[PDB]
């Protein structure tokens, strides 16, 4: 089975590449980390309006400035 | 006598199907080969002009 490589694309050179190409593109995207990071930007992207929301006590964080440190970072892709 | 034109094995073997599979999937063929046999464009045509320019004959 070892010449079967060698008998056939020696004999069909086309379809040989496709199964090539089949293969290394459905076991890649399990396998960099270059992945998720596709995930954290399309979900980061804002098309509707933040509506904010209604204070009774608590308070747990989150004030009305906007410009305080108080939601989440992803402000890293800026730096990347 | 003889001459056995268009008998030849192929190689078959590991590097020289390398050309042979280079020339069908890339086209290192008909290209290089007959993508500058063609061009070849740039020779003088070589046209009489009859009512003006005559060509060569015999005594």
């Amino acid at each position: 089975v070892a010449a079967f490589l060698k008998n056939v694309w020696a004999k069909e050179p086309v379809l040989v590449a496709s199964f090539a190409i089949a293969g290394l593109a459905v076991i890649l995207p399990t396998l960099s980390p270059y992945t998720k990071y596709s995930l954290m930007i399309n979900r980061a992207t804002p098309y509707n309006y933040p509506v904010p929301l209604r204070d009774d006590g608590n308070m747990p964080d989150v004030p009305s400035h906007p410009q305080d440190p108080q939601g989440p970072s992803l402000e890293w892709l800026k730096r990347l | 006598t003889y001459k056995y034109v268009n008998l030849r094995e192929p190689s078959m073997d590991m590097k020289s199907v390398t050309d042979r599979a280079a020339q069908t999937l890339l086209w290192t063929e008909l290209i290089r080969g007959l993508g500058m046999t063609l061009s070849y464009l740039f020779r003088e045509p070589a046209t009489i002009n009859y009512p003006f320019e005559k060509g060569p004959l015999s005594p």
